[PDB]
């Protein structure tokens, strides 16, 4: 509770009361990931919860309330895993999940997608069950 | 590979040779129940009933079969694995109703008439409809529809209740021509009353007395609707969702919104441990983390509608999007032509 | 607090506590009613009777509690204040029913065998829809689709007269197989008609003589649709409005409209005085009053534009709001230019 | 403007009093036919016959003052005028029927008991849809679907032909419980079947031997869609055509485009005379009549639209014209930086 | 010429003399089968014999001199040219109907009465749909729809074994007013299901033991629709195919597109021959094959958009390529402008 | 006939077989109207049967074939007549009339609007009948 | 009556009959308001009975013409304000209403809010019930 | 099979393994074609088959393993020709196939219509049967 207050103040770097996309993309830059104003815009969009184009401190509380491991996000995951995978099983060949996380999307560097390799194909074999990695999401 | 190719046989069929096998054991099926019925008349019934009970033994003997290949087979799949995927894969409802269908007939057998042996048959007649793909089509419409479908049956269930009673009370004390009181209880008008909003009319019970007649005519014409309602709306739930089919997004327009929703969860899931690889691109932590939740959603709200069909939203959305793009590259335009000039 | 959670679990459920509560005095109501019927037939009339009369008591009671308990909770809503507000309250149509019912049940059993409890369960088992959720989407609908229902049950009733009086004509003197004159009157002929023109068809009455038959015949397969069409229009206007409300605007794009609505409603109501705080931003008076008239009328017609659903109608007008935006940028940026060279 | 003020109270009802008066007289109407038919019924033929008659006279007396003033009221639109005006008016269907109700009724009293007056009451009970607006809409959704209509009347018709004749052939000679022969003839069985593919079946006449009933199991399952189907294919029609009307352009979207049509086509029709004033803005007049043509059929083709409702096509067209005219600003731009640097 | 002409008029009419002359023979087809159907009554068999005999005679003649004549006219298509064209063209179905019809009436006439003239002449009627355009539109439709004609004749035929065995179990045993057993055997049972399900009804079979009625009034209300949906989802098709030709594509907007799409299949097949005249706008083999490759998926893909109607997928990438353009001449003025200063 | 070719050769003014819209805007210049892109290219698509953007002969003879006094024209002129008409009847106001035709759409001069009206209200009373003026033209 | 054209008269400035969006700017303008030109182009489409794009005065006149007060507007008013109000009932808690109208849609001062809390809230409870504040106005 | 790597190879000119939008254009331009962006950008979208907007060495197989001679795709050209063809027949008039070939479309060069027409009207009549035509494709 009291740690989304200092997550917010930073966020907001004027003391107002209100995340502008002008702060978000401020705070990117500081971070270093130098987005788009359309990627923004989408951001504020998905947050907000009035409507009025900016992030208010009860909307933060709300986003920052529901999380994952719900059905509803637990079952999205298992279809989009389902999106890739090919002949109707459970299984996604390792190779085709390393190709199309490096390549499709937000292309992921080569050590995150060996450790996400490393934590969901845990057993020898060379496909990875994607509802027990997805499970233990 | 092999169980896979046999899994996929058996079960979700692709192809022709397929079709074939289930179009033949569904037809032999349908010949079972015909003869059935055919035995269940008194004149065939010398020796309908022993050739019906070598059918049912040896179609028995290949329903066990088929069922044990496909338990076998159904390892192929993630969920059914090892005992308890195998013990999984029985508790689907198509499962149950073949295991019950083989255990009855075995114990039928067991203990030559068989009189329960038609309703088996009968309950056999369901194992066409594989992965419940049938049923899963009329209960998501229900479902859809689950507003509209219980005002159809509770207005309509009320109308018939008065118009029931209103008629009985009209007709309570009326003799028929062969002197016997057609609406003679309550009940007998509501027989008549299921029997004429269903626009079935038997003639059976037919009102009498002028009164009754008349309601039952200022009545017929109004509520009769609210009993057919049900199937209009089904009907055009049906058409309207294959207009919508029509209407579907290409498949290869969702791969990179699924890849951008599994590549944020998985950020997600990293960051939660500070000793990670996800942390190449202290305070800084609680913002990161803000950083990805806002990138999750963002990917699943974008998943989302991919998978839905095209819409006047997506429209108003893409343009609205585009508009902001080439606003931000007009400004910018404006800012380096006056800090030039 | 708890005036409001009473009021909430009573009327307009929202969780699983009050469904079942719900459903459990639906049930009760059903399965007196069930026994109502069994007590209709003289075979059961023993003790049907004794034990009908104590669950009507005990369930009249009940009731009382109920309405009593509801008009006390009633006090939460703004509406329904003090001493008249509890009258309006029981001015709601399923207000009345269940104050008629419990005034009906007492009065019955002040003044052994209940003649008209019957018809008070009967009315009893509408308590079931609260608020009139059931009865607004069927009143919103026949409303809407008004100037063809209103076609299809005069084409269908015009058609459905002329055909009677042909066919009486044609058959008026016609001896059935029993002797009986089918179409003695033109009464027996409408009532055939009502009979035919709905799909019924009890088989009292039909006509003998070949220029009845082919009446009949050229008439049912034609006038019988015209009565059917109020069934079918329904369905898929409930179908259509089921389509739409799946494409219903999010909740959180209408509270800015809300809000500019409210605050130039409130405007222009200070305009009004003169002496008021609305004046911070002669002849002007007259200025301010028109230019905050035409916000007001922005502003209400952008609300309700906003609770519409999505619409292209919307996407057009969007369209158009953003290309004069960057029309206007662009001119601005051309005279820049050029008044800079 | 008194003529007007009659002619809207008489035709084309736009208030109360005028929905009052018509409410009024079609209640009239509808009491005298219920009279009638009381009237047919032969215990109540003492004195209904002479109330009818008295009510008839003054009905048909009533009803020729409306029809003289109507047509007196009828000079106020620009089509009625004059002698031939009104014998144009007399045209109209609505207006034919109400001339020979009247002439009919009057022909009758004075040719005491009356056999036609219950048709020409029939007939006169069309009395009350004024300016054919019920028949219109009807008319113009079976003209939209005239090309569905057919089919569902040719393909049901041809299944009922043939099925009737199968069942014939079937249960050509079976003597049914009474010693009659149900299917004696083809028009008996033409007869079964028209009376069972529209979902009436009376019972008079059912299949006996087991191949009749086996061709009437397999057919009606099938065949009696495609005598129902007009009934959906005219519902859905009236739901989509109420859709749509919700989805009309505003009124004042559609005035400048009439009067750039009406402008054009003055243009074009003062083109024709080389004296005239049109020649303000030798060979260039073949060149101004192909410029006033263009513009004339752009101008048709403009008001079109505007009376259409709004549609995917008008957005495609207005966002073409938008990017037409950005693009050429831009190009302008452009151009002009160019030419400057 | 003249050949084309005789073909024209007599298949795929497009005129009102055409449409007279077919309007004429449908009617004496039709009188045919009035006559048919009066000489199967045994009152007119005197002379409406040899009237029907002479009337079929000089029809026979008829038809074989216009099928003869279109069997000639028919060399004016492309598809039917020589000897084998005339054959492919009588390998379509209505021209199988008509040879067989004429084949066999000349049979009947060989070898006075004529027992299967009467199925001759049936089939005759079918004479009139031309080119199948009637069953075209069914059969798009149904094909359409087959995922969901499907469900419904099956679910709906599941209940209907289901509720059949059901009340056969409950009134097995159940002597009727007139001492005859109703259900008897499964297949009398069956029979009254067939006949409830479709809202028949004859009355021949009525359920006596209150718990054959009980279950069906509890089936009818459901499983009633299930069979009544093949008409609602067909009559939404219907309705809803119609409203997308109102929303067709102009004819003149694919003819570029067309001529795209022949241009590079003419392209492709000449990139074949490497001496050809295309090679005018070695490694360069290989890739400009690939570029007329993708230049002829583009036409196609073009094409196939341009025969569908107006959709929201239309707007989308229009506004795109539209976006694209104008972002790509922002750049480019952004680049000159830079470059320049 | 042959008088179409003689119009079709001065809008050309190129001699090669298409009417391009900036050849119709140069006469549209030379007669003295100053059009807008807009309503060139909406001209030409009215115009054209082939729908690549240039209005061909074969296509000039067709529109110039096609003229008014049809009935599916003439009662589009009444709807857009009845479309300005109060009060349902047939009968439109001399005031009305001159009003709307002097500032909507493309706003006539005074001269032509006058003509219009002798030539409409030819009888003495303050109301045009559209009728009888539409069946005029 | 008269005082509708002193009105319509000083929104003209030129003196022609129609009020033109660049009029109804600078009137704003002199106010002192800074509108947008998207807003004054929806105010002049509002306020437009013919679709030409300006205000002449019989649209002035039936703009001023029908008023608040009526049902259709009342109703509006307390749909609007039902979309603030939680938990179903017909009371709005005071600092949800100061909050919404400070921020939300065009921003009051806080002088206006006070008056507006003030007049509606006259009882001294800590919510105020809307249905009577919309039945005042 | 190894013929189209030596393709993929030419038309990447970076050795990335992704044909880019700019890639094709330098292609095109190499040959001499001059195309623009939105061709460029609708050739990408035809031929890509994961929406990445770049062409993939599968994706280029999967293009290059379909091919004409299909049935979709024959009935497709005999339906374009219909476009083109009157009065119902199946005999298309040489004079409108080679006048519509050098104006609609991309406009073919005078030597490929002719060597369209030889190979196309192979007999002497003055009418090409498209049929046959496309039988011959
Ligand atoms: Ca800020
Ligand atoms: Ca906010
Ligand atoms: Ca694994
Ligand atoms: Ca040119
Ligand atoms: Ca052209
Ligand atoms: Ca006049
Ligand atoms: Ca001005
Ligand atoms: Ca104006
Ligand atoms: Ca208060
Ligand atoms: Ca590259
Ligand atoms: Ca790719
Ligand atoms: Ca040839």
């Amino acid at each position: 509770i009291a740690e989304f207050k200092e997550a917010f103040s930073l966020f907001d770097k004027d003391g107002d009361g209100t995340i502008t996309t002008k702060e978000l993309g401020t705070v990117m830059r500081s971070l270093g990931q130098n987005p788009t104003e359309a990627e923004l815009q989408d951001m504020i969009n998905e947050v907000d919860a009035d409507g009025n184009g900016t992030i208010d401190f009860p909307e933060f509380l709300t986003m920052m309330a529901r999380k994952m491991k719900d059905t509803d996000s637990e079952e999205e995951i298992r279809e989009a895993f389902r999106v890739f995978d090919k002949d109707g099983n459970g299984y996604i060949s390792a190779a085709e999940l390393r190709h199309v996380m490096t390549n499709l999307g937000e292309k992921l560097t080569d050590e995150e997608v060996d450790e996400m390799i490393r934590e969901a194909d845990i057993d020898g074999d060379g496909q990875v069950n994607y509802e027990e990695f997805v499970q233990m999401m | 590979n092999i169980q896979g190719r046999v899994y996929n046989f058996l079960e979700r069929p692709t192809g022709w040779k397929c079709f074939v096998y289930h179009f033949t054991v569904f037809l032999i099926v349908l010949i079972c129940l015909i003869f059935s019925v055919l035995s269940t008349i008194q004149q065939y019934n010398n020796l309908a009933t022993e050739t019906l009970f070598w059918m049912e033994i040896v179609l028995v003997v290949f329903f066990g079969a088929e069922y044990v290949v496909r338990l076998w087979s159904a390892g192929c799949r993630s969920k059914y694995v090892g005992v308890w995927g195998r013990l999984r894969f029985a508790r689907k409802p198509i499962s149950v109703i073949d295991l019950i269908v083989v255990v009855a007939s075995v114990i039928v057998l067991c203990v030559s008439a068989i009189r329960g042996i038609r309703f088996l048959q009968i309950l056999r007649m369901l194992h066409v409809d594989r992965q419940g793909g049938t049923w899963r089509l009329l209960g998501s419409v229900v479902f859809i529809h689950r507003q509209e479908l219980i005002t159809t049956l509770y207005i309509g269930f009320l109308g018939l209740i008065f118009s029931s009673y209103f008629v009985y009370l009209a007709e309570k004390d009326a003799i028929d021509s062969s002197g016997e009181y057609q609406f003679g209880s309550y009940a007998d008008a509501l027989w008549w009353g299921v029997v004429t909003v269903t626009t079935i009319g038997y003639g059976d019970k037919v009102p009498q007395t002028w009164i009754g007649k008349t309601i039952a005519s200022c009545f017929s014409v109004f509520a009769i609707s609210f009993f057919a309602l049900p199937a209009g709306i089904l009907g055009s739930g049906f058409a309207l969702k294959v207009q919508q089919k029509q209407r579907q997004k290409h498949f290869n327009r969702q791969i990179p919104a699924a890849a951008s929703l599994i590549q944020t969860a998985w950020r997600c899931y990293a960051a939660e441990n500070p000793d990670s690889a996800t942390w190449k691109i202290e305070h800084h932590r609680a913002a990161i983390k803000v950083i990805r939740r806002m990138q999750y959603f963002v990917a699943k709200k974008k998943f989302q509608q991919a998978r839905k069909p095209y819409d006047v939203r997506d429209v108003i959305e893409q343009y609205s999007q585009g508009h902001l793009n080439l606003m931000v590259r007009i400004k910018e335009l404006q800012r380096r032509l006056d800090q030039s000039l």
